[PDB]
RNA sequence: ACAGAG
DNA sequence: TCCAGCTCCACTTAA
DNA sequence: TTAAGTGGAGCTGGATGCTCTGT
């Protein structure tokens, strides 16, 4: 994730307002692209 | 004198924790958490505010987060922390964060769908009264504020005078507003014709539009309807009910 | 040739910023209870971070 | 304030050990025991103004004045002028007059 | 403040004080113009004065209809009035043998508490106002012309003139908060006396429904 | 909760707010110096900012490249490991590569002095390459780690891996194309 | 379906 | 492109 | 503990100026 904040911006009222999004996804259990795959590919609407 | 005009302007117009406050800071003890608001009484005595700590307080516990009186304490006159406890729900206990940014957005004075007031002053050479211009939508919170004439006041919305003052302060706010609107861009229309629309509008009792949704609760023939809007589901319907007609 | 590299760097234990309750957990979760014989950490804990 | 792991890189979170509060990794053991006081302060904006207007000065700072309206011909006058409507080819104007207060509006 | 708070109950014990005496209810002269320094007197600020149950009105009977026809006023004290607390209030009401009581509550009612002021009994009628909607006289705005409650032989020689029925007049509401005010039912035919631009003034009427 | 809260006209000393303030969080249980309870001063964590670390204590301008080679070499006799960059070409010919007018790169050079570095008067850094002289110019800033390693496969499975030093700065050289313009306009 | 005109 | 009805879902009171 | 009545949020279906003059 802090890679993700890296890229964003490092002010600080930029963390500030980006913040929420890091803590949305902590609430779930995604930590590595094979859950982020598995979570992503089961939205897919199915053509 | 506008140093009265500015303490019931202070009593409507909604004012945030974060106006009022010089800083909120977090503070990670190794006993407690905690998040500690600091308050600027220099900017109270200005603004001419009825705000302390204890006010506060109680204007705190209202809606945010399900907070107890327990929690918040008024260690001085101008400092309030507020520990945080378990969301419980959908929520890490890391929910600091969220009255990190969430508590500068309570309302501790005034009403809260005021969103700013004005003072206006006349033009007259000789007087000079003050009068109170506000840009809201609660006819009956600023009607009913200490200091505020509620017998003179009004407002635009036609809705608001229906709800408060009754159907017939609605006909005649239409009929003020109407001629207005039309004074103001140079029109000209004679005063019964707006009379005649606000007593069609308000004789069923309620404000009725000039919709198709106004005018399906006073018209009651059926092709004078289908001959507007909808023209399907009038017929379909004057079929369900078996509704006859007259050619009236 | 396609050059990727992959490291291994142990990191200790007996300093305070290691929650071992939290070790063992990870531990248990990564490895088997017993097992052993091919594992990605050798003891009881998480001994290495792998880059 | 985000505080992130040297470990992994994941953002801490603030809980409460045996001894301390720590900030602690979600992924990995690494906890830092919160032995002293540390502070982050916002300093948010506060309500600047005040804000009283309406004053006569600031009606009549506009050009006209000593002109002539169709009602009261009084000097002290505010004016206005429009075009924007091309199926009116005449112009357009509107005209404020407030020197006894009478306070027309009209084409 | 203290200053703002035993305005409150002032203002809207004055205002209760004018609905009771556009009733027909009997008020002395006095209590319509009780002044602000002696409500003072009888109570004081909110260490020494109390609020729920000190400020009531039971004076109030019917001098036009006759001396048992009476009416309360209470003013709870919590925020948010229970089932409870109604049915406190009308089991007292049933001790007295009153039929007809108002409640003002201070912010709301609960949602089943609305529910019940209906459905209790037709024989006991109970109004509730909010303390915000006392603190004006409604029939003092400027926006709101005088409104009379017609007798039966009035709306007979009304119906008569025209030749009408009752379902071809203009309406009015039971919610209104003017027809609140005066306290109409269902039937009642109310004559609104509107002023014009000039000093001639237009009647016109509308029956409740 | 009562309502009605009362309110009064004193005026707040300043040091009155500032020793409760003072008193709500001074307090420190940092009397536990014990090992749990003690901690690593080289494994704080990272402040967002890599430049600026530093969140818990014990308690910026742009450098150019003359102010880069002045610190380099006057101030400091100790040596440094730089990162620069090239332009696509170097202006040579391969030698005897077997070709087409293709890409001179510094893998088709030989060992030797490939040119000289001349920091002029008022700032301006030239690399003269030969007979063209390229631009060289301080590149973005990194301020995160970086090693410059020796991966050598001495056997066909097994060889060794040395770390030679960190690298800081990192430099850019381009050709000066309004010289290069100028000798023949178009 | 597109262009005009008032 | 903008706006009323209809239906789904958490959120208190009350037993 | 839970039955229930009512708020707020998302979905759905409706509507958007008058004529002639030609291809
Ligand atoms: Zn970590
Ligand atoms: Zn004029």
């Amino acid at each position: 994730d802090q890679e993700i904040v890296q890229m964003i911006g490092t002010e600080e009222h930029v963390m500030a307002a980006f913040g929420p999004s890091l803590e949305e996804c902590q609430k779930a259990q995604i930590f590595t692209q094979m859950q982020a795959l598995k979570y992503i590919g089961n939205k897919v609407r199915r053509q | 004198d506008a140093d009265y005009a500015r303490l019931v302007k202070g009593r409507i117009e909604k004012t945030l924790l974060g106006e009022i406050s010089e800083y909120i800071e977090e503070v990670f003890l190794p006993d407690d958490c905690f998040i500690l608001v600091k308050l600027s009484l220099e900017r109270i005595r200005l603004l001419r505010l009825e705000v302390n700590a204890e006010t506060v307080r109680y204007s705190i516990c209202t809606s945010k987060l399900r907070v107890k009186p327990g929690d918040v304490a008024v260690h001085g006159e101008a400092v309030v922390c507020v520990t945080p406890r378990e969301n419980s729900k959908s929520s890490m206990y890391y929910v600091l964060q969220f009255l990190k940014e969430d508590l500068p957005k309570v309302v501790v004075q005034g009403i809260p769908e005021v969103s700013r007031a004005v003072i206006h002053i006349d033009e007259q050479s000789g007087k000079e009264k003050y009068k109170l211009l506000v840009e809201g939508d609660n006819l009956r919170a600023v009607m009913a504020t200490h200091g505020v004439k509620g017998t003179r006041t009004t407002s635009n919305n036609t809705y608001e005078v229906e709800k408060t003052l009754g159907i017939e302060a609605a006909r005649t706010t239409i009929i003020n507003e109407i001629q207005y609107t039309m004074v103001n861009h140079g029109m000209s229309i004679d005063r019964r014709h707006v009379m005649l629309l606000s007593d069609l509008m308000t004789y069923k009792g309620e404000v009725l539009g000039i919709t198709r949704f106004g005018l399906a609760k006073m018209k009651e023939s059926v092709l004078m309807l289908a001959s507007f809007e909808k023209t399907a589901d009038h017929l379909f319907d004057a079929a369900y009910f078996g509704q006859k007609d007259s050619v009236c | 040739k396609q050059q990727k590299v992959e490291l291994e760097m142990a990191i200790d234990t007996l300093n305070p910023n290691y929650c071992r309750s939290k070790g063992e957990q990870i531990a248990l979760n990564v490895d088997g209870a017993c097992a052993d014989e091919t594992s990605t950490y050798s003891s009881k804990l998480m001994d290495k971070q792998t880059f | 304030m985000l505080l992130f792991c040297p470990g992994c890189g994941n953002g801490l979170i603030v809980e409460e050990g045996q001894r301390c509060h720590r900030f602690s990794c979600n992924t990995c053991p690494y906890v830092h025991n919160i032995t002293r006081k540390v502070t982050n302060r916002k300093y948010p904006k506060l309500k600047e103004v005040d804000d009283v207007l309406g004053g006569a000065a600031a009606w009549e700072n506009v050009d006209s004045t000593a002109e002539s309206c169709p009602k009261c011909e009084h000097p002290r006058a505010y004016f206005m002028q429009l075009q924007t409507r091309s199926a009116d080819e005449p112009m357009t104007t509107f005209y404020k007059c407030c020197n006894a207060q009478c306070g027309h509006r009209w084409r | 403040d203290d200053e703002e708070e035993t305005y409150r109950l002032w203002k809207i014990r004055k205002t209760i004080m004018q609905l009771c005496h556009d009733r027909g209810y009997l008020v002395t002269q006095d209590e319509l113009d009780q002044t602000l320094e002696e409500f003072k007197a009888q109570s004081g600020d909110k260490p020494s004065e109390g609020r729920p149950r000190r400020t009531d009105l039971t004076v109030l009977v019917a001098h036009n209809d006759d001396p048992t026809d009476q009416m309360f006023v209470f003013f709870p004290e919590e925020p948010k009035v229970g089932i409870k607390t109604i049915k406190v209030y009308c089991q007292r009401m049933q001790e007295e043998n009153i039929t007809r009581a108002l409640i003002v509550v201070q912010q709301g009612m609960t949602p089943s508490a609305k529910q019940s002021l209906v459905d209790m009994a037709p024989k006991y009628i109970l109004e509730q106002f909010l303390q915000q909607e006392l603190l004006i006289n409604i029939t003092e705005h400027e926006l709101v012309p005088e409104h009379v409650v017609m007798t039966k032989e009035e709306v007979t020689e009304l119906l008569a003139r025209y030749k009408l029925r009752e379902n071809q007049l203009p309406r009015i509401q039971a919610g209104d908060p003017v027809a609140r005010y005066f306290g109409i039912k269902r039937g009642q035919v109310v004559k609104i006396i509107r002023p014009s631009e000039t000093a001639g003034r237009y009647i016109t009427y509308r029956l409740v429904q | 909760r009562p309502e009605v809260i009362q309110s009064h006209s004193i005026f707040e000393q300043g040091p009155a707010e500032m020793m409760k303030k003072k008193g709500n969080w001074d307090k420190t249980v940092d009397v536990s110096d014990m090992g749990p309870s003690h901690i690593i001063n080289i494994k704080k964590e990272k402040r967002e900012t890599d430049e600026e670390t530093k969140q818990i204590l014990r308690m910026l301008p742009k450098d150019v490249s003359v102010a880069e080679l002045l610190r380099e070499l006057s101030l400091t006799k100790e040596e440094e490991l730089l990162f620069l960059q090239l332009p696509d070409t170097l202006p040579g010919q391969p030698p005897t590569q077997d070709i087409a007018e293709n890409a001179c790169t510094l893998a088709d050079l030989t060992e030797g002095q490939v040119g000289k570095l001349l920091i002029r008067k008022s700032g301006r850094v030239q690399l003269l390459l030969g007979k063209v002289t390229l631009d060289v110019t301080m590149g973005t800033a990194c301020s995160f780690l970086q090693e410059l390693v020796s991966v050598g496969l001495g056997d066909s499975r097994t060889g060794e891996m040395t770390v030679l030093g960190h690298v800081k700065h990192k430099l850019v050289c381009s050709p000066d194309f309004e010289s290069l313009l100028d000798h023949k306009h178009r």
